[PDB]
């Protein structure tokens, strides 16, 4: 009522995410009750919008939150790995093996995998500020994320990270990384070649009264803010608003930021004194506005303190995507980080997949800076084949009942190379011997042989099966794999620990 | 239809094989059947089980003719060989209906498996001389341990071994043993027998006619042997032929294959551990369906563990380690489920027992894989 | 996945012992069977009950077929074998359902099976059957009739069976069940008025009412050729008078002085009543339409011989009888002849209301005569009154390091067999409304007190007062060969359900 019932739901979702991962991977369409259509290959976003009536399989749904908080990438790899571990364990259940040795078998092999990740690591090379290093991290995401164009998207991200880079060369001990430092804007129409990068951050709003530049003012000033008796309130407000707006114009403040409701009488004087105003800033825009500009949102409607004010070297309100838009565009010299990357595309759904792909690229820098390093792992399924030889060796080194769990734990690794063959329509049985041909019988006496040095890249080479991953720069994140086996083991043992569903007053 | 039709065929042989799992060994269990007519048949022999049951699955009907071929050779213990044909079908579930492995590729792997199996059969080969009557006496008594005629076999099995050697001799040694004529006399004691060398109807010793309610006695001197059996009961004559007339297969198998293999389901233990080692040297696409055959070989000895009330997972851990390391002469005790080796177990079976078992299993398994689907309603 | 059908098959099978639970002991009630034609039979015999009763569960139907072999083994109280294996299965559900394998626990009962005969070997008691002491003979009849009929019919049929078992006997222990077969079944008087006849009885008689109703010495002669002519008219009747002349000459030749003797005629065909008037003066009895089976038994009892022609008559072929008397009941005249030349075969005259009450006595004396016959055949007799239920259970209960023979789960099978033997004695007092727990205090605990006295005592269970008794004083005894194959056969019959993994529905379509 549970195991067989859950596996029926597992094989469903496992086959779904099987075609998501890989450069040949596929997307899916999800329609909610409101009619919203979302196309993405991410498993965390997929299961989030879907409504599942089976509480048993929901363990893998909530398990994605552990991966998104720790890393945010490799979500498709976790669902495929965790889903396969429960599929290969079905044979041990029919054999009569209790879950005691099954849970202990996965936990024993999990510690053995972490020991191999430190021995099998290569490509230290330890360079933060190189533009080529930013390309080596963002290129491999074409497997799990959108593979459409890796040439243009890799260049815009590398120029944006280097623009917001704190520098502080040698040892600067830089804390407080900015995840929000990268932002993209969806613009309907145009191709990807029309996209570019701006030193400042941009946003979608339209000017009304002035549209003038005003950035030529050579260190200008910007402010930030948080029957005759019937005319007593009317004339009373006209005298106060006039005096408050005049003192601002006397100080030479070209643009102000108003985060509250702006009346009709307020906008009347702004056109005469030539003062720009922002209309209804959101919550996430208000936090980015005060931190980058460095101005205090004084709630007083009067003249703000001229000592602390915002400054923008160069800003233009003219057209960008064909419509006039006022933006925050700036220059790194006199003002801080958090630039943006402007995207151009015809399909709005394709811009969403690029947004999720760039957001995962921010975690690549997080994985390098927060621990000692992100290191490297063989990409395109070349890491799993390295573990198959190690886990198989551990089965003979530890005789006992764990050999049945160790055997099924190594067989579960066959889904990763099958992913490349299934999504490409090629026979997995033809590519399988080409994968074993790298290590042959044993490893040659040379260091970093074709098993470690080369990998599986299938375009025209499907007959050969092996390709160098060094020139292709195809690698897997080490912090992701460490957290992948942790979430997969915790989620697999959780389903096996389920006994009976309990309903309380319903 | 297509792959879905083959799934019903795998479960058809799997459901039949699961019934005969407990039909092997001296601890073999029994099965009760209920027909729509209301008759009940309770027996431990799978021969009459497959004949009386009319199965709706067309794939299970092929196993009925296979049982007739296996029973034509020996018939005792060879009924459970069908399990091996059923385990291979269930072994293809991760491959055939999942990896989409082509059946001929599996059949080609079974061709290399059947060839490598005969090499393992020659590895456990233990020749023994047939001139010793005491060595051949304990050989025919192997199949007697499943019956209460054990202590009765002292005056029984000695008559069968002496009659076959007269009609066997040599030519190779191929000859016809069917010239023997066995006569059964109801009533009396089982210990009473008749020793007669000749033809029952030059310088003849004597001629006499005894007194028997059936017929008289006549002696014919030649220049051929008959057996007169006196049963200890009325209907016991049916079980006497099973322990003597049907026991002639042991005398036929020792002449064709003088070698001895571990008896009581202990032979395939050394075969499964050796087949896994031969798979690592293949290094090909077929290695996975070839190595998976060893997983189907270890399911047969689990029938003894299911009969001995043990744990097949934990017990076979030490058992498979003995055959793959210490020696291939080790075996499994079926009675108590113990590690006692076949050396002190005192029972050995000819190699042809497992030869014809694996040969007929692979030939029956490939034919089931060559069937794409099954259609009905042709109205022939 | 496993079996799980074993607990379902026995659950439907447990209903058989619940029906037969009240069939045990002399305090039990008889079961009634009725057909669609109106015939009603009341008996406790398991062969008739299990045959007519159709159980919806086929599992209990095949087990009921094994009770046919209990006829020669026991024949009286075969329900004990069925109720013994019923609780024997329930004791396995407390084990097998907990993960114990059926084959492992089965070997535990197979060991205790053979070991039960070794304990029974020293448990049996041998008696001297050559003395023909009526003290032990009347007790064996009480071990049966009390478990069949009431106390009123007990004192009636007891000397009837006692005189029947003593009629067939020899110093060489020669006994034949086919020697005594014919049993007169009549509807008249009451079942309590039945008597024991010392000779054979025929169901036919003469058509002449004036024939002598009492004869001192009668000479029985079997006549083959019919006395009355059939077909080829005045010369046909003269041939009959010529045959009657030889009968008159033979009557006066044997005894010509005192008319204290008589002659009996047995004819296969009818006899003219006009010719029977001559026999009235000579006191000669005649018969007609005699069956072949009835005439064959007269040569071995009365001593006569079949004669074809009446022209040759000799006293050598004439038998004799010590007492002959006839009685006319309704329109069917019967002849009672006893004290024949070879009076080793007798008959039991049974009268009653209808065949409903007659079926109780017929089945009681049939197996009752065979049960007491096994006492003379097998001198070893087993103490009854439930003495061996506790004894055989106590020997296997105490094992420790002295005598065990098993290990692990096989050791628990011996303990389960000791508890399986106690269901019968608890059932005997349950049918009478008594608490079996308090009975064991005065019975089971009494054996432990006599054990410390260095004396061998076997104490039974009295169902009348619900207290202990002495099987020797009460007179309840069972033969050795009866309970030998019953206890051993019960293990084999119960094994058929223990050896069944699951019940599969399939067969010829």
């Amino acid at each position: 009522g549970q195991i067989i019932k859950s596996i029926a739901a597992i094989r469903e979702l496992h086959q779904m995410c099987l075609t998501s991962m890989g450069p040949c991977g596929r997307n899916k369409i999800i329609v909610n009750h409101l009619g919203k259509i979302i196309i993405t290959n991410d498993a965390a976003t997929m299961l989030r919008e879907l409504d599942i009536v089976h509480p048993a399989v929901k363990v893998l749904v909530m398990a994605t939150e552990q991966q998104k908080i720790d890393m945010g990438d490799g979500t498709n790899l976790v669902m495929i790995l965790a889903g396969e571990l429960l599929n290969v364990s079905e044979k041990l259940i029919s054999m009569g093996l209790s879950a005691v040795e099954i849970i202990q078998g996965y936990n024993m092999a999990r510690k053995f995998t972490l020991k191999e990740l430190d021995e099998m690591v290569v490509g230290e090379i330890t360079d933060k500020n190189d533009k080529n290093e930013l390309l080596k991290m963002i290129k491999p995401v074409i497997s799990s994320k959108k593979y459409g164009s890796e040439d243009i998207l890799s260049e815009l991200v590398s120029e944006a990270v280097s623009h917001v880079l704190p520098v502080a060369q040698q040892a600067g001990e830089i804390p407080y990384f900015n995840v929000d430092s990268i932002r993209v804007v969806k613009i309907m129409g145009g191709s990807l070649s029309n996209s570019t990068v701006i030193k400042g951050m941009v946003f979608n709003r339209e000017p009304e009264g002035h549209v003038k530049s005003l950035s030529e003012d050579k260190k200008h000033k910007v402010a930030v803010f948080t029957a005759q008796e019937m005319l007593d309130f009317s004339k009373g407000e006209e005298k106060q608003i006039d005096a408050m707006m005049k003192e601002i114009a006397d100080m030479g403040v070209e643009c102000i930021v108003a985060g509250a409701g702006v009346g009709e009488l307020a906008l009347h004087y702004l056109n005469r004194y030539g003062i720009l105003v922002l209309k209804v800033p959101s919550k996430f825009e208000l936090r980015r506005l005060c931190r980058v500009c460095g101005a205090t949102p004084l709630p007083r409607l009067g003249a703000p303190t001229p000592e602390e004010l915002g400054l923008v070297e160069t800003v233009k309100t003219m057209e960008i995507g064909g419509d006039r838009v006022t933006v925050f565009k700036q220059e790194q010299g006199e003002i801080s980080r958090t630039s943006t990357i402007i995207l151009r595309g015809a399909t709005q759904n394709n811009l969403d997949d690029i947004e999720r792909a760039i957001d995962d690229g921010v975690a690549a820098v997080k994985g390098l800076m927060k621990p000692s390093g992100g290191k490297l792992l063989p990409g395109a399924g070349a890491t799993e084949i390295e573990l198959i030889s190690r886990i198989t060796k551990y089965g003979e080194r530890t005789p006992g009942l764990l050999q049945l769990a160790i055997k099924q734990f190594a067989v579960a690794f066959e889904v990763v190379p099958r992913t490349l063959a299934e999504t490409a329509g090629l026979d997995v049985n033809e590519v399988l011997p080409n994968l074993y041909a790298a290590h042959n019988v044993t490893e040659p006496g040379a260091v970093k042989t074709d098993h470690l040095y080369k990998g599986v890249d299938i375009d025209g080479e499907s007959d050969e099966g092996v390709k160098d991953i060094r020139e292709e720069n195809i690698y897997d994140m080490l912090a992701t794999k460490k957290f992948a086996i942790n979430v997969a083991t915790e989620a697999a043992t959780t389903v096996l620990s389920i006994d009976q569903i309990i309903m309380a007053k319903k | 239809t297509g792959r879905q039709a083959q799934i019903s065929n795998i479960t058809a042989a799997k459901a039949v094989a699961d019934v005969i799992r407990t039909c092997l060994g001296p601890k073999a269990m029994l099965k009760m059947l209920l027909d729509p007519m209301g008759g009940l048949v309770l027996t431990n022999d799978g021969h009459a089980i497959l004949r009386e049951i009319d199965v709706a699955h067309p794939a299970a009907k092929s196993m009925l003719e296979l049982s007739r071929t296996q029973d034509e050779e020996v018939g005792d213990g060879t009924t459970t060989v069908i399990i091996l044909a059923g385990e291979i079908l269930a072994q293809c579930a991760p491959y055939l209906i999942e990896k989409n492995i082509h059946p001929v590729i599996i059949i080609q792997a079974l061709k290399k498996a059947l060839t490598d199996a005969l090499e393992v059969i020659k590895q456990v080969s233990k020749p023994v001389d047939v001139e010793n009557d005491a060595a051949m006496k304990k050989l025919i008594q192997a199949s007697i341990g499943t019956k209460y005629v054990i202590h009765w076999s002292e005056k029984m099995c000695e008559l069968a071994l002496d009659a076959v050697k007269t009609v066997r001799k040599d030519l190779f040694e191929i000859d016809i043993k069917r010239y023997v004529r066995v006569e059964k006399i109801p009533g009396g004691d089982v210990l009473d027998s008749r020793v007669l060398k000749g033809v029952l109807l030059t310088n003849c010793g004597l001629f006499k006619v005894e007194m028997i309610g059936d017929e008289y006695f006549s002696f014919l001197d030649n220049c051929a042997c008959t057996i007169m059996l006196r049963g200890g009961s009325k209907d016991i004559l049916n079980e006497i032929d099973r322990n003597l007339q049907d026991a002639m297969a042991v005398a036929r198998n020792v002449m064709l294959s003088p070698s001895l293999s571990p008896g009581g389901g202990a032979t395939e233990m050394a075969v499964s551990v050796k087949l896994a080692e031969k798979a690592k040297q293949l290094e090909g696409i077929q290695q996975w369906p070839y190595q998976a055959v060893a997983d189907a070989m270890e399911c047969i000895p689990r029938t003894l563990i299911q009969n001995a009330g043990g744990d097949p997972i934990r017990l076979l851990s030490q058992l498979r380690a003995k055959h793959a390391q210490g020696n291939f002469t080790t075996g499994i005790d079926g009675d108590k489920g113990k590690i006692v080796d076949m050396v002190s177990y005192g029972i050995w079976e000819p190699e042809v027992i497992k030869q014809q078992s694996v040969k007929t299993a692979i030939e029956s398994a490939c034919l089931l894989l060559r069937v794409d689907d099954i259609v009905s309603g042709v109205r022939k | 996945r496993r079996d799980a059908a074993l607990k379902v098959n026995v659950t439907s099978a447990e209903g058989l012992q619940s029906v037969l639970e009240t069939n045990l002991g002399p305090k039990g009630t008889l079961k009634m069977l009725v057909d669609g034609a109106g015939n009603i039979k009341l008996t406790k015999d398991g062969k008739v009950l299990l045959t007519e009763m159709q159980i919806q569960s086929p599992t209990a139907v095949l087990i009921a077929r094994a009770a046919a072999a209990q006829d020669e083994i026991t024949g009286d109280g075969t329900t004990t074998v069925v109720c013994l294996v019923g609780e024997l299965l329930r004791q396995a559900h407390r084990f097998i359902q907990e993960g114990v394998h059926p084959r492992i626990i089965t070997d535990g009962f197979e060991i205790a099976r053979k070991e039960s005969m070794k304990f029974l070997d020293e448990f049996k008691i041998s008696k001297t059957n050559l003395s023909n002491d009526r003290e032990f003979l009347l007790q064996v009849a009480r071990s049966s009739l009390l478990t069949k009929v009431d106390a009123d019919l007990t004192e009636v049929l007891t000397p009837i069976v006692t005189d029947a078992v003593l009629s067939v006997y020899d110093a060489q222990a020669d006994n034949l069940d086919l020697h005594m077969v014919e049993i007169m079944q009549m509807q008249h008087l009451s079942p309590k008025d039945t008597t024991f006849i010392k000779g054979l009885v025929l169901d036919h008689g003469g058509r002449h009412p004036d024939m002598p109703t009492r004869v001192k010495n009668a000479y029985v002669l079997i006549l083959n050729v019919s006395l009355e002519y059939e077909k080829t008219a005045a010369s046909e009747r003269k041939f009959v008078d010529a045959k009657l002349k030889k009968i008159i000459d033979l009557k006066n030749e044997v005894c010509g002085m005192d008319p204290d003797k008589g002659f009996v005629i047995i004819n296969q065909k009818g006899i003219d009543p006009m010719s029977l008037d001559v026999f009235a003066k000579h006191n000669i009895l005649a018969l007609r339409r005699a069956k072949r089976r009835n005439m064959e038994r007269l040569q071995l009892v009365t001593g006569g011989e079949a004669q074809n022609s009446v022209e040759d008559l000799s006293p050598q072929i004439l038998g004799f009888s010590g007492l002959v008397y006839q009685e006319t009941i309704g329109e069917e005249k019967f002849t009672y002849v006893t004290e024949n030349t070879d009076p080793k075969s007798c008959t039991i005259l049974i009268k009653g209301s209808t065949h409903y009450a007659l079926a109780q006595t017929k089945d009681a004396v049939r197996d009752g005569l065979r049960a007491v016959a096994n006492v003379l055949k097998d001198k070893n007799i087993i103490p009854g009154a439930g003495a061996f239920y506790i004894a055989l259970s106590r020997y296997l209960r105490s094992a420790n390091m002295n005598k065990l023979g098993a290990k692990g789960k096989t050791k628990t099978g011996i303990e389960a067999f000791a508890e399986a033997l106690l269901v019968i004695p608890k059932t005997l007092v349950k049918n009478s409304g008594f608490d079996p727990l308090d009975v064991l205090a005065m019975v089971e605990d009494e054996l432990d007190d006599a054990q410390d006295s260095d004396e061998t005592r076997y104490v039974g269970v009295d169902l009348n007062i619900g207290d202990s008794c002495d099987p020797t004083i009460e007179g309840i005894w069972d033969s050795y060969r009866v309970l030998r194959n019953a206890i051993t056969g019960a293990t084999g019959i119960a094994s058929n359900l223990l050896l069944c993994d699951e019940l599969l529905r399939a067969g010829r379509s």
